[PDB]
């Protein structure tokens, strides 16, 4: 089927410029109009500009007038969204679209490019042990945790009990403090099996190559 | 510009319940194109041209509208239905998206197992301090948490992050962090944080000592 | 034997009956029924020469004529005596028949035919004669005349030689399945819909035969458009013929495919073959998925085209969307089978497509054409990059002047369909006293008083004298009070109108004082001056106040944005009503609605009915289209509020339709029809074509300009029509004429191609902006500054030139008008200059006119500098809402730049009235007028570029201060001005230049001085330079025969520049060695290669010792520009330069045997060596020899004589007085020091290492000394 492959996730410093690209297959790239949208976590999703691949046509939203422009490569069957004067607001996942019968979606949308913009250097996260106060230990199951605080940029992965435990853990949404990212995760395990047993979090973060584990102490 | 105004922003309905969202534009357009989105996923079209349903969609999902008044009508609520929605419009330039509405389950209100763990020896070598606590599989979201230093109420150095409605039980986890320097951690032997819930009038307090 | 005066209808074309029994007025045409108990009927009688007459019936009977029941009918009137069967009667009566059976057969009536096809979808249908489709109501929102999707199994016009149906607003069948329909044609078609609109039907699902069909007229819907069927579904269509105006301006976001025969070609068994079409097709593509194939298009599912030829033109607004002359989208939504694409055979169109491809919209390696042909039209589409630029795709098979021979491949031409119904006039004699000489007078005075005994009509005729102009043919006259074109009889009936204008076939009128000599309530009559004839305006003076009391309130409550008005309007909810620009006039018409409706039914119909029930029909007739009545009268008011001297034409067109003949036509009805006509017709721009649909055949007139031309003869005769046009509009226009007496005499000629006349030029055919005559005419104030100059028409916005320092009121107006006169002087002097050069009889194309539109960046007075505002649409700018916007001219409008479509110019970076914009005006003129204008009727060099002809070859100096060999024809400046210092350019052109021969003298000398200094330069250099100083002094030039995307051949040579090697520099030991090493100074040049058609110019004194002439057909840019500058400095522009830059020896090249294939056409190639010989076969056999002889000739020329009177500063700010260089050796000795110093410690970095450089200072030191020394560059010896 037609499949769209946007660029890999990228991060740039503000007041700068970057170009992303959406790959095309199983369809006449040039014959179906393309489209681009910006994906804001805080706000809904909002269209930037539709693009005509065969003749390199470009329609721009009043919001993105001049901020960004659209290019295309018919031979490589891959469009190019050009971004200039990049700002912290621009930071977002992007998404290419294919217009069929006046409709940009579901067919087709790319996997997504997590465009980010930053003046913060790569940082490894702070990991500390998390768990109970007065009575939650008595429970049949007591949850323990590991912090992923003050790190840059996201992606992150985690393992538990030296990787022996990969289930009952619950990953918690990420939040950004002082410009460095933060996130959490749990380890529901029997309380009858802790501190009686012990666990450490084998956290693997690719961009900052972090491998730091924290033992949980009652 | 044509605005699109979906409401309510979030709706809680028991499975099998009748749920509808109301989107209103700034102009009148012949067709409206709906768009389901899961949390943190690329979205897909569910209806288009106002009533023309998208493929791979259940019959329960319906749509209607005229003038500046448009809406999507789903006859029955399911777990698969729990998703964001946008009546995106492209009939008029510039193409615009709906304000944003997300379906949610209506569930029994669970009471949480609260957390609280001291700053680690690895944190103390750094010279800082960070205690943090969670509220276990609790519903509805609505929860209020306090923090304390030696049993003295504190609301600073505090950072709270909410889990999103889960999938299997669709009940929410939680975590809040009390972060101060080692100086404060050593100064206050006792550290306290307590939840507040309609499910349990009594706030669920959990604490651990510096000495234990 | 005095007769009596009584009511009598003489032209009784037919009698009709309507009844209010059901509370609605309904026609009892037949099966009326035995006489009804109540005479609720009212008899409306139609007259071919007079408006329908009305009265209530007073008696009705049913008696057998010949044992043949016929419903007798009678009517009571005040005095309606009828001369029935040569017997006078008291009141009119007739007899209506029982029934007709010409509906079982569909041969006779369109109304009968639509009913017949609806009882049986499957049948054989035949036509007895050509008929009117106006019979049908059309429905409020009915999709098409026929609801059935399967219909017309065998509809035929073969029984008669040919027939067609005229006046169509809806598709015919709506869908066809296994339906054969051929020999069927239409004429006044106007089908508009918000659905997928096809002229014949929406679709043909199975095999259906569409052959020898010849549709013609207007077709345009908001959503979809197909030439006959919206799309072709497995159906055979061939030898078809749609020639009509089709446009989809509406910006629908669906990817609608439009087609010449079918928007989507989907049949595998199907195919379109040997078909014909023509169109003013245009559209805004926007979507690549949307495809316009010119001939059907969207070829898909194995659809084959069998030798089809169409001659229609495309004007696409959006470059991005896919469109082409023969195929819009060869590609398929299914898999790309070479076979599912479909096939194209023997196909040629002369489409002048814009923003679209020539033949196929989608080009794929497996193109399924193999028989490609194209005509010489325009295919240039705009790239719209940072700078706006327009070029052809150059991917089509071109053909020459044998297009007519190619047209002969088409098998058939057309058929001549029999004319529609006639119902002739049958315009008296057989009277007690008849004078044959006064027969025409009797006809002329039958117009002056209607409803008068024929005996009384002739009685008045007897009173006429031999001298009377009534003896001359008298067209319909009209009554006016103090030139108010009074139409309100009910108000000014008591009032006495100043004069009666007796219109003649001479198209002139005579004035007779009127007076209310006699008053009759049945009819009001006036005195005919001293002559003593009588005169009654045609009306029954009925009680209009009762109608007035009820009509005004319901119509009064209407909204411009009202959805119901939109629902009656032919417009979708999504589209913005901006194009109407009628909101201002929507409010005005509503404010004046009471007087407007007073002037409307004052002469609407003939009513002798005292009964008030009859008056209600008129009220019912109005409310029905209240929404359209408002829109129509508003539309007419917006576009007809201009006076011929003291007489507003609004009354002339809005009412008094009889004045230009055809008084029988219903004036009230022409307004309601014009209101429902549809927003496509009501579209501002559509006024011209809407003159065809509505104002032609209702006024019995042919063209809007023709009616306006007919109107000067009637009003203000002895004043020129262009004079009526010039005097009347608010906008300031100026027609400065050229000094040459012959051209000035031609500017005098009202004849086309010679007249400077703006009215004439706008009215002239082949002018796309002829529709711009209405919006200009109704312009509220002087918001439009306009100019007229040889082969051009200036247009600009006062608001564009509005800014701080230019106050909007008076001050802005004063600077703008004065600037317009100054620029008008600058433009016309440049054209007068070009005329002196052009003596090759290319003056046959001397007056080609093109538009000069401004940026539309209408700035505030507050804005400090030029505005960057798009002002795209719906702005408070009076200039945009009253002009440019009504005559919509959508453009790429760049933030910066000035571009031309080849038929027009556009200004954004510069301003049309800007003095610096003048140089840009010539630059655009270089881009357009060249192909056969500046060139001698031979196309530009095959590789020589479009913008390679102006940057250096042919443009004004960008500034006098700027230094480049150029002609300053555009700018004339005073000698007393401070710009005299470093003027470096002609102070006054056209005075030193009286002929091209005088230009040849001017450049030989100008280039002798350039030639003198260049040799003074090299000698110093080749003689005294360090080896390292030689490295930085010079540069080498090469030519790359690189592949170009447009042409498969890579023979185009491209001047590329690079530094010469140290070993290469040691070799040079002579001035000739500079000529042999082809190395030129790097002082004003960088090694970055020069792109073909790139912006490269000739520095005023950059030494060029290079003659790198390509054996290849094209040489490059600077070398091509440089060698052409010396070719002018040697041979006359026509004599030598034109041969070198017009590929005119291509036929000689084919004789030589040199050839290049172009556009898939074997073509000739022309080489520098070949033209080197044609220009100089024996004088020199090498370019090196030609330049070498130029130099030694030049050596003797400087050596024998040079003036002593060369004095220059060439010193620092402290002024230096007199160099007084007596001899060349003294100049050379001074030169050796200045250049040696220039080579010592050279920065050759930062900026300006030239105007600052000592060598250039010295080069422009003795050059300026010569320019100052000589009145002109006339002789140097």
């Amino acid at each position: 089927e037609v499949q769209l492959q946007q660029s890999g996730p990228e991060l740039e410093k503000p007041g700068a410029s970057m170009k992303i690209s959406c790959k095309a297959s199983g369809y006449s790239f040039t014959g179906y109009n393309m489209n681009w949208v910006k994906q804001s976590n805080g706000k809904s999703l909002e269209w930037i500009g539709s693009i005509d691949p065969y003749t390199g046509g470009s329609n721009y939203n009043q919001k993105f007038m001049g901020k960004a422009t659209l290019t295309v490569d018919k031979s490589s069957s891959t469009a190019y969204m050009q971004l200039k004067s990049l700002t912290s607001e621009d930071s977002a996942v992007y998404y290419c679209a294919t217009v069929v019968g006046r409709v940009y979606a579901m067919d087709y949308w790319g996997q997504g490019t997590s465009v980010t913009v930053s003046s913060a250097k790569t940082t490894p996260p702070s990991v500390y042990p998390l768990a109970p106060g007065s009575a939650a230990q008595t429970n049949s199951m007591v949850t323990l945790g590991c912090l992923v605080k003050g790190y840059f940029p996201e992606p992150v992965t985690v393992t538990w009990n030296s990787g022996s435990l990969s289930s009952g853990v619950h990953t918690f949404p990420a939040v950004l403090q002082s410009d460095l990212y933060t996130l959490s995760s749990s380890v529901t395990v029997p309380s009858s099996t802790w501190p009686s047993e012990t666990v450490t979090c084998n956290v693997a973060h690719p961009a900052s190559s972090t491998k730091v584990d924290k033992k949980i102490v009652p | 510009e044509e605005v699109l105004t979906q409401s309510p922003a979030i709706m809680s309905a028991s499975p099998g319940e009748k749920v509808t969202m109301t989107c209103s534009a700034s102009s009148s357009v012949s067709y409206i194109h709906w768009y389901q989105q899961k949390s943190n996923t690329s979205p897909k079209l569910w209806i288009y041209a106002t009533s023309k349903l998208a493929s791979g969609v259940p019959g329960r999902f319906s749509g209607s509208g005229s003038g500046n008044s448009y809406s999507l009508t789903i006859s029955s609520m399911e777990a698969e239905d729990v998703a964001t929605y946008y009546c995106f419009q492209g009939s008029g330039y510039p193409f615009t998206f709906g304000s944003g509405t997300k379906l949610e389950i209506k569930r029994a209100d669970a009471a949480p197992t609260v957390s609280i763990f001291p700053p680690s020896s690895e944190q103390l070598t750094s010279g800082g301090a960070s205690v943090v606590c969670f509220l276990n599989n609790f519903y509805p979201k609505d929860i209020n948490v306090k923090w304390k230093i030696d049993g003295s109420e504190r609301q600073n150095g505090v950072l709270n992050s909410w889990t999103d409605q889960d999938s299997k039980d669709s009940t929410y986890s939680m975590s809040s962090t009390l972060t101060l320097t080692k100086d404060e951690y050593e100064r206050h032997n006792s550290y306290t944080c307590e939840a507040t819930h309609k499910t349990s009038t009594s706030p669920i307090v959990k604490s651990f000592n510096r000495n234990e | 034997t005095e007769p009596e005066k009584k009511l009598e209808l003489r032209n009784v074309s037919d009698i009709e009956l309507y009844s209010q029994t059901n509370g609605t007025y309904r026609q009892h045409v037949s099966l009326d029924g035995i006489p009804e108990n109540t005479d609720t009927y009212f008899v409306k009688v139609k007259s071919s020469a007079f408006k329908d007459v009305y009265i209530p019936v007073a008696s009705i009977t049913e008696e057998k004529r010949n044992g043949q029941s016929v419903y007798k009918i009678t009517a009571k009137a005040e005095k309606l005596q009828q001369e029935l069967e040569n017997k006078y009667v008291d009141n009119f009566t007739f007899y209506l028949d029982k029934k007709a059976k010409e509906e079982n057969t569909n041969f006779t009536s369109f109304s009968n035919l639509v009913k017949a096809i609806n009882q049986n979808p499957s049948g054989t249908y035949h036509l007895a004669a050509s008929l009117n489709a106006n019979e049908v109501e059309l429905g409020p929102d009915e999709r098409s005349y026929i609801k059935d999707t399967f219909t017309g199994r065998l509809i035929g016009e073969k029984d008669g030689k040919n027939y067609a149906i005229y006046n169509l607003k809806k598709p015919l069948f709506e869908n066809l399945s296994g339906a054969t329909v051929e020999k069927l044609s239409l004429k006044n078609v106007a089908i508009s819909g918000k659905n997928d609109i096809g002229s014949l039907a929406n679709e043909a699902t199975n095999g259906t035969k569409i052959k020898q069909v010849h549709v013609d007229g207007v077709l345009a819907g908001e959503r979809g458009v197909g030439g006959l069927l919206a799309k072709a579904d497995q159906s055979s269509i061939a030898e078809s013929s749609f020639k009509g105006r089709i446009v989809n301006t509406y910006e629908t976001t669906d990817a609608y495919n439009i087609g010449g025969l079918v928007g989507h070609l989907t049949g595998k068994n199907a195919s379109i073959a040997k078909s014909k079409a023509t169109v003013t097709i245009s559209s805004n593509t926007n979507r690549s998925d949307q495809t316009v194939g010119g001939l059907a298009g969207l070829v898909d599912q194995d659809a084959h085209i069998q030798n089809s030829y169409a001659e229609g033109d495309i004007n696409n607004v959006k470059h991005f969307g896919k469109v082409a002359g023969v195929a819009g989208y060869l590609w398929d939504r299914t898999s790309g089978e070479e076979k599912h694409a479909g096939e194209l055979t023997n196909v040629l169109s002369d489409v002048n497509v814009t923003n679209g491809n020539a033949i196929t919209g989608y080009h794929y390696t497996g193109m399924k054409v193999a028989n490609t042909f194209s005509s010489k039209a325009n295919r240039v589409f705009n790239v719209t990059l940072e700078k706006d630029e327009v070029v052809s795709k150059e991917s089509f098979e071109e053909r020459g002047t044998m297009l007519d021979a190619s047209q002969i491949v088409s098998k058939k031409a057309e058929i001549n369909p029999l004319t529609l119904p006639t119902v002739e006039p049958l315009s008296f004699s057989k009277i007690a006293h008849y004078q044959a000489n006064r027969a025409l007078v009797y006809k002329n005075i039958e117009k002056l008083l209607p409803f008068y005994n024929k005996s009384t009509i002739v009685k008045y005729g007897n009173l006429v004298k031999e001298n009377s102009l009534l003896y001359q043919k008298e067209l319909l006259s009209a009554v006016m009070m103090k030139d108010d074109q009074v139409i309100t009889d009910i108000v000014s009936n008591k009032q006495t109108a100043n004069k009666l204008l007796l219109h003649y076939n001479d198209h002139s009128s005579e004035k007779f004082d009127l007076k209310y000599q006699t008053d009759f309530a049945n009819l009001a009559e006036y005195n005919l001056g001293n002559t003593g004839l009588l005169y009654t305006p045609n009306q029954f003076l009925y009680d209009r106040d009762s109608i007035v009391k009820e009509v005004l309130p319901e119509l009064q409550k209407l909204d411009y944005q009202s959805d119901a008005i939109r629902k009656t309007l032919g417009i979708s909810p999504e589209v913005k009503l901006t194009e109407l620009y009628l909101e201002d006039q929507f409010s005005k018409t509503k404010q004046n609605l009471g007087d407007s409706l007073k002037k409307l039914l004052s002469a609407d119909a003939g009513l002798a009915s005292d009964n008030s029930v009859t008056r209600g029909y008129l009220v019912d007739k109005i409310k029905n289209n209240k929404e359209a009545l408002l829109l129509g009268l508003t539309y007419l008011e917006r576009w007809y509020n201009f006076n011929y001297g003291q007489v507003n034409v609004k009354d002339l067109v809005m009412y008094h339709p009889d004045f230009f003949g055809k008084g029988n036509t219903s004036p009230l009805d022409t307004l309601i029809e014009l209101g429902k006509s549809g927003f496509n017709n009501l579209l501002a721009k559509n006024n011209v074509d809407t003159y065809g649909i509505s104002l032609a055949s209702q006024h019995g007139a042919t063209d809007l300009f023709s009616t306006l031309e007919h109107y000067r003869k009637v009003f203000l005769p002895n004043t020129s029509n262009n004079d009526w046009f010039k005097s009347e509009t608010k906008a300031y226009i100026v027609e400065e004429k050229s000094t040459i007496e012959e051209v000035k005499t031609k500017q005098g000629l009202a004849g086309t191609k010679y007249s400077i006349g703006v009215y004439d030029r706008i009215t002239s055919a082949t002018w796309k902006y002829r529709n711009m005559v209405l919006p200009l005419l109704t312009l509220p104030e002087r918001s439009v500054f306009v100019i007229s100059t040889m082969s051009s028409l200036g247009f600009g916005a006062y608001d564009r030139y509005r800014s701080s320092d230019h106050k909007a009121g008076k001050a802005l107006n004063d600077f703008v008008e004065e600037n317009a006169r100054e620029t008008a002087k600058r433009q016309r002097d440049h054209y007068d200059y070009w005329y002196r050069i052009l003596d090759e009889q290319s003056r046959e194309k001397l007056y080609r006119t093109i538009l000069l539109y401004d940026a539309y960046k209408f700035g505030d007075d507050t804005t400090s500098g030029k505005a960057t505002a798009e002002a795209k649409f719906d702005s408070s700018n009076p200039a945009m809402k009253n002009f440019f916007g009504p005559v919509g001219n959508k453009v790429v409008h760049n933030q910066h730049g000035a571009y031309a479509t080849g038929d027009g110019v556009y200004y954004m970076s510069y301003r049309m009235l800007d003095k610096d914009g003048a140089i840009t005006y010539t630059h655009e003129m270089t881009h357009d007028s060249d192909q056969d204008i500046y060139l001698g009727g031979y196309g530009r060099r095959n590789g020589l570029g479009p913008e390679f002809f102006a940057k250096g070859l042919l443009q004004a100096p960008d500034q006098p201060s700027d230094a480049t060999i150029t002609i300053n024809s555009i700018l004339k400046h005073s000698k007393s001005d401070s710009t005299e210092g470093s003027r470096l350019q002609v102070l006054d052109p056209t005075e030193r230049f009286q002929n091209a021969a005088d230009l040849q003298n001017y450049v030989h000398n100008m280039f002798d001085l350039i030639y003198m200094m260049e040799y003074l330069e090299g000698q110093s250099i080749v003689n005294k330079l360090s080896v390292y100083q030689k490295m930085a002094a010079l540069r080498k030039i090469e030519n790359k025969y690189v592949k170009d995307p447009a042409d498969g051949n890579e023979v185009y040579a491209t001047n590329v520049v690079k530094e010469l090697t140290e070993a290469e520099a040691r070799n040079l030991n002579s001035f000739e060695s500079l000529i042999d090493h082809n190395i030129l100074s790097a002082r004003e040049y960088q090694s970055g290669d020069y792109e073909r058609n790139g912006y490269y110019t000739i520095k005023l004194f950059a030494p060029i010792y290079s003659a790198l002439s390509s054996e290849k057909g094209t040489p490059g840019d600077l070398m091509g520009r440089r060698i052409a500058y010396e070719l002018l400095a040697a041979k006359g522009f026509k004599d030598g330069m034109v041969p070198y830059i017009s590929n005119q020896y291509e036929e000689d090249a084919k004789q030589q045997g040199q050839t290049i294939n172009l556009y898939g056409k074997e073509r000739g190639l022309v080489t520098d060596e070949l033209v080197l010989k044609k220009v100089f076969d024996g004088k020199y056999k090498t370019w090196a020899e030609f330049k070498t002889a130029m130099y030694q000739e030049r050596v003797d020329q400087f050596g024998n004589l040079k003036q002593v009177t060369f004095k220059d500063p060439t010193k620092p700010w402290p002024s230096y007085g007199t160099k007084t260089i007596n001899n060349v050796d003294e100049l050379q000795a001074l030169m050796d020091q200045a250049v040696l110093k220039d080579a010592e410690g050279p920065r050759w970095s930062n900026y300006d290492p030239e105007i600052d450089s000592a060598v250039h200072k010295l080069k422009r030191a003795i050059f300026k000394a010569y320019l100052d020394q000589t009145n002109d560059f006339r002789s140097s010896i």
